[PDB]
C-alpha cells in the first residue's frame, strides 16, 4: 500500500502566508510535540481550510514557503565587513551591539540638531536614517518607531514610499482614508471586475479567487486594461491595451462618457459628493497649468483651489447644480477634451475596445449594479500616480459604488504587512494612527494641534478629526507613561520636529553629497528596489557604516562584493562598515500583520530560527539598550527625549508581542467615566473603543485606529469564527478589522439618503427608528435618515470630493501629463506642458535621463505570478517554477531585430543595461500614438546576484531617479529603453 | 502488497489468477480541471513537490513561460501553455498536464513485470516501485506520454493522484491550493456534475463547442478537464483528441501472446512426437537388420 | 518494500540496481547525547522497551550499576558506566549506548541478503526483518558492535532511531523522556549547532578537549556525542577512537567479489574454449586415422 | 516501511505520575475510544510536553508506569 500520511504526528500550528497581502492562512507541520528535548523543525506547510478569504489554497509562493524557511541562504550568525574587505567576519552578538552602539553615538553626537536657525527646539538626527520592514509583524513595527523617534530619527520610511504612497495620497483626500475599501470576499459580490493598473491574477492571486467567483457565479464582466495580455487577461471577458503612463486619458475619457450620457447615480452624485458646492470665481485652468503656477519654484498656490464660502464659514452651495461654480460643471468642463479620438491617440486604445469598456462601466450607474476597481503599482507608480487614482475615485463616486458590497476601491496592497506599517506610521513624517510629527514652524502644542485638528467646512458633518487631540495626548502617554504631563505638554518637545520630508531619493541625494554617514537596512533590499541600481551603489558606497537585519542574504548586504556585469563594483575602494543581523521569519515569531483589507490577523511560531538569529525586537532592543547605557555613563547631545521613551516590558532585552499589542490597543490610565456617571473603564483596563480615548492623560493607545483589537475579552486578532450570516462574504467574526471592525468602509452609502438599500438584496446598514444595525459594523455615527450629515465620516464636508481642493500637489482635477521619458518627447493635449509641472527633479538625475532618440521603447517593470520580488529567489520551489531572468517584446519588434524567441538579449536605458532571454509574443504588440507605432519592453523584477535561481542583473538597473509629485513614489512603470541582440 | 484488498486491475498478471479485491465497494474519485477558470499560477506544480517530496532542477528560460518543460521524474504535474488565434481573437489556454489516472490503463497493460503498476478500486492507478524492472514499456503504452524514468534508480514516477493523503480521506495537495478553484474533486459522480454545470455556464458565455473531456477511448478518465474549445483539444498544447490504446500495443500485448504460447506448445509437440515416430538419423539405420 | 521511496542504501543490492528514491528531498535528522548533563537514570532504556513492545530478562547484579549488562535483541539502548581518576579527580562517566545511523553503515555493507538493511534519505538505518536470514555478518561489519541475534526467530535487532514516530513527525522515546534534557533532538544541521555551543560552554569550564562525537570514519552519525574528553572516548565505556569499517570486510565486500567473478568467468571460457580446442582425451585418437 | 504509529485511534487521557513529588504530566494511551462496549485498557504511557515542570520527559519510574498499572501482582478480589 500508500507510504503512511507524513503529518500524522506532527505539531500543527497556525500561520499566515509572509508574501502579500491577501493574508493566506497556513497550517504549519514540525517535527516534535513541543517537548523540551525536541526542537521543533518545519518540514511541511500547506492552507487552513477554515480561513475565509484563502478557503486552503496557496499560490506558487505561499505553498512553497518550505524552501523560504529552510532556504541554503537562511542567515545564522553575524557577520561584519570590514573597511574595503572582500570577505564577511562572525562576530558575537555582544560584539555587534557594541560596536553598533558606539558607531550612532558618535554620529549622533557629532551630528544631532536640538535647535534650528529660528530658535525652535526641534531634536532631530539626519545623518543616520532607517528603511523598516514591511514584511515583519506590527509588534516590530512599533518597536521600530519608538527606536527610530526616541533617536530623533526623520529619514524613516518602509516600503509604503515606492508603493502605495500615492494612493493614501489621493484616497485620503477623496474619501477620508487612504485604506482599501471593501475587502477580498466582498469582490464576488461584483457585476463588473475591473483589474487596471494591477494585475491581479499574478499579484494577488488566492484573492482573486473571488473575483473569478464574481464572474463565473454572480455572472460578472472581468475586464482587464493594461499594455500587456497578462495572465489576467487570459480569463478577462475584454481585454484593452493602453500605453503605460496614460491612464489619466483614458480614466478622464470614462468620466467624459458617463457625463454626456448621463450614466450616473443622480440622487447619490447630488448628495454624497460635492458636486453642489461652489468653487471661488479665481479657480481656473488653461494649456496643462491650474491658476496659481509659480513657475521658478515649480509649485502652485492653491488658494484659488478651494470652495466660496457663506456668512456662517461653511462652502456655499447650490442643490440645483445649476450654478456655473458648482463642482458638478467645472467637472464637466474640465473632461470635456477627453473625447474618444483623444483616448486612441495618447493611450493607443481603439475607439472599439474603449467603447466597450465605457459601456459596460455604464451599466453600473443603476443603483442596483456595481463595479468593483482592482488596481496596485500600473497606477501608482508614476509622476502622475496620484491623479491615476484620483480619477478612477471620481468614477466610482458618479456610479454610486462607493460603500455597497461588490463596489468600492479595491487599492490591493503589497508586502503582508504594508498596512501595519503605514498604520503604525512608519514614513518620514509620520506617527501611528495617521498622526503627524510636529513641523519645525509648530512651536507648541496648541499650534500643533490646532494645524492637526480640521474644522468642519458644512454643518451637522461627523468630522471625527476634531478629536485628534484624544489621539495625540492618548499616543504620548503611551510614549512617555508618567514623563508626559499637562506641565510639559505631554512631552510634545521630545518628538523630532520637520523641516521637510525626508523620502528615500532625496535621502540618497543627500547620501551621494556626503550628509549621510549611517543606514539601517530592516527587511529591505535598496540594491534591488530602488530606482537607477548603479546610482544606488554609488549612494551607499558613502557611507561609514550599514546595518542590514534580515533572515536572507540580500543583493544590499553584499553591495560591496564583485558579482561581474551584476555588481561590477572594487571592494577594496568601498570603505563601508557593514553589520549583518539574522532575523527571525514569520514562522518563528507570534504577533500580528494588517492585510489589505485592514484584517488585524494573529499568527504564532513554529520553530526557533536557525543558528544564532535573533527576533527583530532582540536585536533592536539590543542595540538600543546599549547605545543608552553609553548615554547614562558619557552623558551626549539628545539625552533627554531618548533616554524619557518608554520600553515597559517584562524581559526589557525581549519584550512579547502581546505587551506590545496590547499597548497598540491601549489601556485607561484612571477609571473613566461616561457623561452620566456610569463607569466605562476600570484603571489598568485595556480599552474597548478609541471613542474612550480622552485629551487630558487618563488614556494611553500607541495606535488609536488599533483600539478593540486586544481589550478585556481578549485577542480578537485570534478570533476564528468564519460564520457569514447574510451571503454577502462579510465575516465579522475572524480576525478583528479597523477601524472598529467595519468590514466595508462608507457604508451608510450603501443606502439613500432614506435609508433605503440601493440594492435590497445587498443591504449591509439600515435605521431601526434610533440606530444603525445590519450586515456589517456601521461606518458611522448615529444620524437619522434625512438628517444632512454625510456618510465619508473623516471629511470635513461628509463628502467624497470630485474636486479636490486644496489637497493635491498638481491639480484639483486629474490632468494628462506625460512620462519624464517619454516615446513622444511631447504631450499631445498640450505640448507647452509635456510633463507633470510639480514634479521634483534633481539636477544630478536630470542628467541620466534619455531621450527617444537613442531609447525608443517604452520600458516597465512589473511581477510574474512565481517570485515575490528578489526574495523567493532564495527558494528553491520557486526558482524551479521561473528559473531564468527574461524579457517580454512583441513580434513585430523581435522580427525588426532579428531577434528569435528564446535568444538573448541586451535591454539598456541612460542609466545602465541588463542582459536576458526574450519572450517573444503576440501578448506585447505596438499601438498607434500620436501618428507614431509605439513599442513596450518588458522586464519582471525577479532576479539578481544572490539565491538559488540562475543569476541575473536587477531590473532597477534601468530605471529613472523621478517619482510621484506627492509622495516621490518612483516612475518605475514608464520610462524609456532601447533592446540589440545580445 | 496487496493490503488493502482493493486491487481491481493489476501490471502482468495472467486474468485467471486476478489480485485481491474483496474490498471494492467504494466510490469512484477524480480530479476535474476547469481550464477556463485556471490563471496559469503554477501553484498545483509547487504543491506537488512539496508535499511528495520531490525537486526537479533549476532549469532554463527558452522563450516561454512554460517550466520545467516537461514532466519528469522530479515533476509529477507541469503547466502548459498555448497561444492562439485559432478561434478570432488572442487567446490564452492553458492547461495543467499529468497522469489521467485511466479507468483502462496503456501504462498497467504494456507492463511486463508483475506488479509493477496497480489500479486501486477509487480509479488511483500507481505505480509500485519495488517491481519496477526500467524498462520503459509503459512510457510507450501511455496515450498521454506521461510516465517518466529517474536516472538515479531505474524506475517510472508519475502523479498519484495523491493516494497518499486520498486512501486516509483527504484531497490532493493540488487540489487543495489551487488559488482560483479551477482545480475541483469529490466522487467522479459529483465531478461528472459539476462538469455539466459548467459547460452550461460556458455556452451561456458563446462557448458553443465547451465540453468536458473524458475520453471513452480508455474508459473515461479520473482526472478530466472542462475546455473551452472541446472540439479542438490539440489547441491546449497537444491534448489528445479521441485517445485510445494504441492497436501496435494492444496486438503485441494481446492475440500475439496466445499465439505464440500455442506456436511453441505446438511445435514442441510436433518435434517430440517426430522423433519417437520415426526414431534418430543416424549413419547407417540399414545394417541394423 | 519500498513503499515509502526515499531508500538510499540497500543491503546485497547491486550497484547498478539501486533501490527507489526518488523522494529524497528531506532534511537528515540526528540524535545528540550530551553526556556532560546524562544522570544515568537509565529512563532512556525503560522509555524505548515501553514504546517499542520489548523486554529483556530479568537479570542478576555483578558489582556495578549497569544493567542489563549489553544490548540484546530486547534491549535496543543500555548506559555504560565508567568510574576512572584518569584526570586527576575521581569523575564518573556514564554513555547511553545504541546504534549510531552511520551515513556509511558497515552492517549494510556487510550484510548478504537483499534488503535486510536499508537506508532512509533522513539517516535512519533500520532492519527489515522479513529478509534477515540470521548470518550475523552485520554484528561483524558494525564498528561499534551494536546488532544483536533474536534466539527466538534467528534475526537481528537494534535501535531503529524510532522510525515509526520520526516517519510521521514525532521525535523518538527516548529523547523526549530524558529527564535532564542530556539526550537532544532535531536535524542534523542544528544538533550540530546544539552540540557546538556546548562545547563552548564545557570548554569556558576547563574542559578544553570537549567536543562532538560524528566519526568522519562511518561518514558522521545520526546519533552524536557531546563529550567531555573528546581525546579520550575509550574512557566511555570503550567508545572507538577514530572508528572505521575494517579493512578486512572492505576488501571482503569489497575487490574479492569482481575479482573471483572474473577468474569463475575466465576459467569456464578457458576450460570451454580448451575442450573444443584440443578435444577429448579418449583411449585412441590414434587408431581414429 | 515502519510499522505503522500505535496511538492514533486510542483514546488519550491525561494525568501525573503516581510516584514522586515533581508531579510530572503524563498522556495515557487506552484500546478503547470511550464507547460502552469496549472495556478501556491502557497500554502505553508517555509525558506530557505541554506540562511546565516536566515539559514532555519522565524518569524511569514515570516512564515504565504501564508496567505498574498492568503488574501481574495487582490485587483483584477483597482476600482473607
Ligand atoms: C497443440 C497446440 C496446443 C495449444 C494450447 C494454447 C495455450 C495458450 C494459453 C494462454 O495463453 O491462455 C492464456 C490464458 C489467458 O491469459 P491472458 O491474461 O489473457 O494473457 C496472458 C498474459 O498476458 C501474458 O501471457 P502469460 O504469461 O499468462 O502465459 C501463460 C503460460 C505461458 O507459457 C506458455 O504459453 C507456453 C510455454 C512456452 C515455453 C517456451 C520456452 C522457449 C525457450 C527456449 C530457448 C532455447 C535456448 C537456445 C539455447 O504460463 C502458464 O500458463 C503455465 C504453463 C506451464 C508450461 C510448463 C512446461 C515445462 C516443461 C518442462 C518439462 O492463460 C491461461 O489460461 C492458463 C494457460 C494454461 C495452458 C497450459
Ligand atoms: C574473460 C574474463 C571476463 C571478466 C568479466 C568480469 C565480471 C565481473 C562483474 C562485476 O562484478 O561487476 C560487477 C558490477 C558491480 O557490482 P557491485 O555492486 O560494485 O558489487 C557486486 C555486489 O557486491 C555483489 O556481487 P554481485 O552479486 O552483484 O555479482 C554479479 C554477477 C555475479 O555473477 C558473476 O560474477 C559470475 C557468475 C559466477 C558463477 C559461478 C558458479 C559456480 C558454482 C559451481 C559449483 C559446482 C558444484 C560441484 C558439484 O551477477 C550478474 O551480474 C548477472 C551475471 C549472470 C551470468 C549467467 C551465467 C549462466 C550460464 C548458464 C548457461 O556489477 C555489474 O555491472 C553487472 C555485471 C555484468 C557481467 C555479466
Ligand atoms: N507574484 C507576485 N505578487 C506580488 C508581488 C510580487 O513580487 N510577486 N509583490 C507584491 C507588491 S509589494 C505589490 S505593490 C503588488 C502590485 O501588484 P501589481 O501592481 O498588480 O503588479 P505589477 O506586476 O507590478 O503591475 C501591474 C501591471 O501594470 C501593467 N502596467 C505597466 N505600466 C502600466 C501603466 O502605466 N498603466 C496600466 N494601466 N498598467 C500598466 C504591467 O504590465 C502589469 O501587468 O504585488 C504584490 N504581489
Ligand atoms: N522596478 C521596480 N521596482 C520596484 C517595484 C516595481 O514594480 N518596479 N515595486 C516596488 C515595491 S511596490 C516594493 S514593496 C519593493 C520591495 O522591495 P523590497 O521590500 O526591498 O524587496 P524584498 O525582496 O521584498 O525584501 C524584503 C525583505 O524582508 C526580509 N524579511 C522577511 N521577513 C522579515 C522579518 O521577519 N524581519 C526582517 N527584519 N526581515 C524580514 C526578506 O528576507 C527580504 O530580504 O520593490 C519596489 N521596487
Ligand atoms: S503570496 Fe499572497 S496570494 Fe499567495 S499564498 Fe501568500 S498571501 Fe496568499
Ligand atoms: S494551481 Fe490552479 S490556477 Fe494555478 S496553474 Fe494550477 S490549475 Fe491553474
Ligand atoms: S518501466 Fe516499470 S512500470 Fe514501466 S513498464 Fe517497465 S517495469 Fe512496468
Ligand atoms: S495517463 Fe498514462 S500513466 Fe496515467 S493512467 Fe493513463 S496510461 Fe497510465
Ligand atoms: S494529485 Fe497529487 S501527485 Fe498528482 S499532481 Fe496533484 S499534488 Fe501531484
Ligand atoms: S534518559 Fe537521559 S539522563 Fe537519563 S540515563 Fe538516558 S541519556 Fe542519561
Ligand atoms: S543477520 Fe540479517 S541483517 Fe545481519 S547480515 Fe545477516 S541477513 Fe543481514
Ligand atoms: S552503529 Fe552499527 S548497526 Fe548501527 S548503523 Fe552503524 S554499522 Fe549499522
Ligand atoms: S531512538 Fe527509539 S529505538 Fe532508539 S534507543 Fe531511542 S527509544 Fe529506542
Ligand atoms: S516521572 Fe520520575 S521525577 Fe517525575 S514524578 Fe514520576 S517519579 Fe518523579
Ligand atoms: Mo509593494
Amino acid at each position: 500500500q500508500a507510504r503512511n500520511y507524513k503529518l500524522l504526528r506532527a505539531k500543527e500550528i497556525r500561520n499566515t502566508c509572509t508574501y502579500c497581502s491577501v493574508g493566506c492562512g497556513l497550517l504549519m507541520y514540525s517535527l516534535g510535540d513541543g517537548a523540551k528535548n525536541a526542537r521543533e523543525a518545519i518540514y511541511h506547510i500547506e492552507g487552513d481550510p477554515d480561513h475565509p478569504v484563502s478557503r486552503g489554497a496557496l499560490c506558487p509562493k505561499g505553498a512553497g514557503l518550505l524552501d523560504y524557511v529552510n532556504s541554503e541562504n537562511r542567515l545564522r550568525y553575524p557577520e561584519y565587513r570590514a573597511p574595503g574587505s572582500d570577505k564577511w567576519q562572525r562576530i558575537s552578538w555582544e560584539e555587534a551591539f557594541s560596536r553598533i552602539a558606539k558607531l550612532m553615538k558618535a554620529d549622533r553626537d557629532a551630528n544631532f540638531i536640538e535647535k534650528n536657525e529660528q530658535g525652535v527646539t526641534v531634536n532631530r538626527w539626519l545623518s543616520t536614517g532607517m528603511l523598516c520592514a514591511s514584511g515583519a509583524s506590527n509588534e516590530t513595527g512599533m518597536l521600530t518607531q519608538k527606536f527610530a523617534r526616541s533617536l530623533g530619527m526623520l529619514a524613516v520610511d518602509n516600503q509604503a514610499r515606492v508603493x502605495h504612497g500615492p494612493t493614501v495620497a489621493s484616497l485620503a483626500p477623496t474619501f477620508g482614508r487612504g485604506a482599501m475599501t471593501n475587502h477580498w470576499v466582498d469582490i464576488k459580490n461584483a457585476n463588473v471586475v475591473m483589474v487596471m493598473g494591477g494585475n491581479a491574477a499574478e499579484a494577488h492571486p488566492v484573492g482573486f479567487r473571488w473575483a473569478m467567483e464574481a464572474k463565473n457565479n454572480n455572472d460578472a464582466t472581468l475586464i482587464v486594461v493594461d499594455p500587456r495580455f497578462t495572465r489576467t487577461a487570459s480569463v478577462a471577458d475584454i481585454y484593452a491595451p493602453i500605453r503605460s503612463g496614460t491612464d489619466i486619458t483614458f480614466l478622464s475619457g470614462v468620466l467624459r462618457y458617463l457625463i454626456e450620457n448621463n450614466k450616473i447615480n443622480a440622487e447619490y452624485v447630488k448628495h454624497y459628493t460635492n458636486a453642489s458646492l461652489l468653487v471661488r470665481d479665481d479657480f481656473a485652468f488653461e494649456d496643462g497649468l491650474f491658476s496659481g503656477y509659480d513657475a521658478e519654484k515649480r509649485q502652485y498656490d492653491k488658494s484659488s483651489w478651494n470652495y466660496q464660502l457663506d456668512e456662517n464659514g461653511y462652502a456655499k452651495r447650490d442643490e440645483t447644480l445649476t450654478h456655473p461654480r458648482c463642482v458638478w460643471n467645472l467637472l464637466k468642463e474640465h473632461v470635456s477634451r477627453y473625447t474618444p479620438d483623444v483616448v486612441e491617440n495618447i493611450c493607443g486604445t481603439p475607439k472599439a475596445d474603449f467603447l466597450k469598456v465605457c459601456e459596460v462601466l455604464a451599466s453600473t450607474s443603476a443603483p442596483d449594479r456595481t463595479t468593483t476597481f482592482l488596481y496596485a503599482l500600473g497606477w501608482t507608480q508614476h509622476t502622475v500616480g496620484a491623479q491615476n487614482i484620483r480619477t478612477m475615485a471620481m468614477i466610482q463616486l458618479l456610479l454610486g459604488n462607493m460603500g455597497m458590497a461588490g463596489g468600492g476601491v479595491n487599492a490591493l496592497r503589497g508586502h503582508s504587512n504594508i498596512q501595519g506599517l503605514t498604520d503604525l506610521g512608519l514614513l518620514s513624517t509620520s506617527l501611528p494612527g495617521y498622526l503627524t510629527l510636529p513641523s519645525e514652524k509648530q512651536v507648541d502644542l496648541q499650534s500643533y494641534l490646532e494645524a492637526n485638528t480640521p474644522k468642519a467646512t458644512l454643518a451637522d458633518q461627523v468630522n471625527y478629526w476634531s478629536n485628534y487631540p484624544k489621539f495625540f495626548v492618548s499616543l504620548m502617554k503611551s510614549f512617555y507613561g508618567d514623563a508626559a504631563q499637562k506641565e510639559n505638554n505631554w512631552g510634545y518637545d521630545w518628538l523630532p520636529k520637520w523641516d521637510q520630508t525626508y523620502d528615500v531619493i532625496k535621502y540618497f541625494n543627500m547620501m551621494d553629497e556626503g550628509k549621510v554617514t549611517g543606514y539601517f537596512c530592516q527587511g529591505f533590499n535598496p540594491v534591488a528596489s530602488f530606482p537607477d541600481k548603479n546610482k544606488v551603489v554609488s549612494c551607499l558606497s558613502k557611507l561609514k557604516y550599514m546595518v542590514v537585519i534580515d533572515p536572507l542574504v540580500t543583493e544590499t548586504s553584499t553591495f560591496w562584493q564583485n558579482h561581474g556585469e551584476s555588481n561590477d563594483v572594487d571592494p577594496a575602494s568601498i570603505q563601508t562598515e557593514v553589520f549583518r543581523l539574522p532575523s527571525t521569519c514569520f514562522a518563528e515569531e507570534d504577533g500580528s500583520i494588517a492585510n489589505s483589507g485592514r484584517w488585524l490577523q494573529w499568527h504564532w511560531k513554529g520553530q526557533d530560527a536557525p543558528g544564532e538569529a535573533r527576533n527583530d525586537g532582540e536585536i533592536l532592543a539590543g542595540i538600543y539598550h546599549h547605545l543608552r547605557e553609553l548615554y547614562q555613563s558619557e552623558g551626549g547631545k539628545g539625552v533627554e527625549p531618548l533616554m524619557k521613551m518608554s520600553w515597559n516590558y517584562k524581559q526589557p532585552h525581549e519584550p512579547q508581542s502581546d505587551e506590545v499589542a496590547k499597548e497598540n490597543n491601549g489601556y485607561a490610565l484612571e477609571d473613566l467615566y461616561d457623561a452620566n456617571g456610569v463607569l466605562i473603564a476600570k484603571k489598568g483596563q485595556l480599552l474597548s473603543s478609541f471613542a474612550h480615548l480622552r485629551d487630558d492623560g487618563t488614556t494611553a493607545s500607541s495606535c488609536w485606529i488599533y483600539t478593540g483589537s486586544w481589550t478585556e475579552q481578549g485577542n480578537q486578532m485570534a478570533n476564528r469564527d468564519n460564520s457569514d450570516p447574510s451571503g454577502l462574504g462579510n465575516t465579522l467574526g475572524w480576525a478583528w478589522a479597523w477601524p472598529l471592525n467595519r468590514r466595508v468602509l462608507y457604508n451608510r452609502a450603501s443606502a439613500d439618503i432614506n435609508g433605503k438599500p440601493w440594492d435590497p438584496k445587498r443591504m449591509l446598514i439600515q435605521w431601526n427608528g434610533s440606530k444603525w444595525t445590519g450586515n456589517d459594523i456601521p461606518d458611522f455615527g448615529n444620524a437619522a435618515p434625512g438628517t444632512p450629515t454625510g456618510p465619508f465620516i473623516m471629511q470635513p464636508e461628509g463628502m467624497g470630493r470630485l474636486f479636490a481642493i486644496n489637497k493635491m500637489a498638481e491639480g484639483p482635477f486629474p490632468e494628462h501629463y506625460e512620462p519624464i521619458e517619454t516615446p513622444l518627447g511631447t504631450n499631445p493635449l498640450h505640448p507647452n506642458v509635456v510633463s507633470n509641472p510639480v514634479v521634483r527633479l534633481y539636477e544630478q538625475d536630470a542628467l541620466r535621463m534619455g531621450k527617444k532618440e537613442q531609447f525608443p521603447y517604452v520600458g516597465t517593470t512589473y511581477r510574474l505570478t512565481e517570485h515575490f520580488h528578489t526574495w523567493t529567489k532564495h527558494a528553491l520551489l520557486n526558482a524551479i517554477a521561473q528559473p531564468e531572468q527574461f524579457v517580454e517584446i512583441s513580434e513585430t519588434l523581435a522580427a525588426a531585430k532579428g531577434i528569435n524567441n528564446g535568444d538573448r538579449v541586451t535591454v539598456s536605458s541612460k542609466r545602465g543595461f541588463i542582459r536576458a532571454v526574450a519572450v517573444v509574443t503576440r501578448r506585447l504588440k505596438p499601438l498607434n500614438v500620436n501618428g507614431q507605432q509605439v513599442e513596450t519592453v518588458g522586464i519582471p523584477i525577479h532576479w539578481g546576484f544572490e539565491g538559488v535561481a540562475r543569476k541575473g542583473y536587477i531590473a532597477n538597473t534601468l530605471t529613472p531617479n523621478v517619482g510621484d509629485a506627492n509622495s516621490q513614489t518612483p516612475e518605475y512603470k514608464a520610462f524609456l529603453v532601447n533592446i540589440e541582440k545580445a | 502488497a496487496m493490503e488493502t484488498q482493493d486491487i481491481i486491475k493489476r501490471s502482468a498478471t495472467n486474468s485467471i489468477t486476478p489480485p485481491s479485491q474483496v474490498r471494492d465497494y467504494k466510490a469512484e474519485v477524480a480530479k476535474l480541471i476547469d481550464v477556463s477558470t485556471c490563471i496559469g499560477c503554477k501553484a498545483c506544480q509547487v504543491a506537488c513537490s512539496e508535499w511528495n517530496d520531490i525537486r526537479d532542477e533549476v532549469g532554463h528560460c527558452v522563450g516561454v513561460y512554460d517550466n520545467p518543460a516537461d514532466l519528469s521524474a522530479k515533476s509529477w504535474t507541469v503547466m502548459r501553455f498555448s497561444e492562439t488565434e485559432q478561434n478570432g481573437k488572442l487567446e490564452w489556454l492553458i492547461r495543467k498536464d499529468g497522469c489521467m489516472h485511466c479507468e483502462d490503463p496503456g501504462c498497467l497493460k504494456a507492463c511486463p513485470s508483475a506488479g509493477a503498476i496497480i489500479q486501486y478500486a477509487n480509479g488511483i492507478v500507481d505505480f509500485q516501485s519495488e517491481n519496477c524492472i526500467g524498462c520503459g514499456y509503459c512510457i510507450a503504452g501511455c496515450p498521454f506520454n506521461i510516465p517518466r524514468l529517474n536516472k538515479e534508480d531505474n524506475r517510472v514516477y508519475k502523479c498519484t493522484l495523491c493516494v497518499d493523503r486520498v486512501s486516509v480521506g483527504q484531497e490532493p495537495a493540488c487540489v487543495k491550493t489551487c488559488p482560483t478553484g479551477a482545480i475541483h474533486f469529490g466522487t467522479k459522480k459529483e465531478m461528472l456534475e459539476l462538469a455539466e454545470q459548467r459547460v452550461a455556464k460556458l455556452k451561456a458565455r458563446g462557448y458553443e463547442h465547451a465540453g468536458v473531456y473524458n475520453p471513452e477511448g480508455v474508459g473515461g478518465t479520473h482526472v478530466m478537464y472542462v475546455l473551452h474549445h472541446a472540439d479542438q483539444p490539440e489547441l491546449y498544447h497537444g491534448l489528445p483528441k479521441d485517445p485510445k490504446i494504441d492497436t501496435s500495443v494492444s496486438l503485441w500485448k494481446g492475440a500475439l501472446k496466445p499465439l505464440a504460447a500455442a506456436g511453441f506448445i505446438a511445435t514442441f509437440a510436433g518435434l517430440i512426437f517426430h522423433y519417437i515416430g520415426i526414431g534418430p538419423n543416424k549413419e547407417v539405420d540399414d545394417d541394423e537388420e
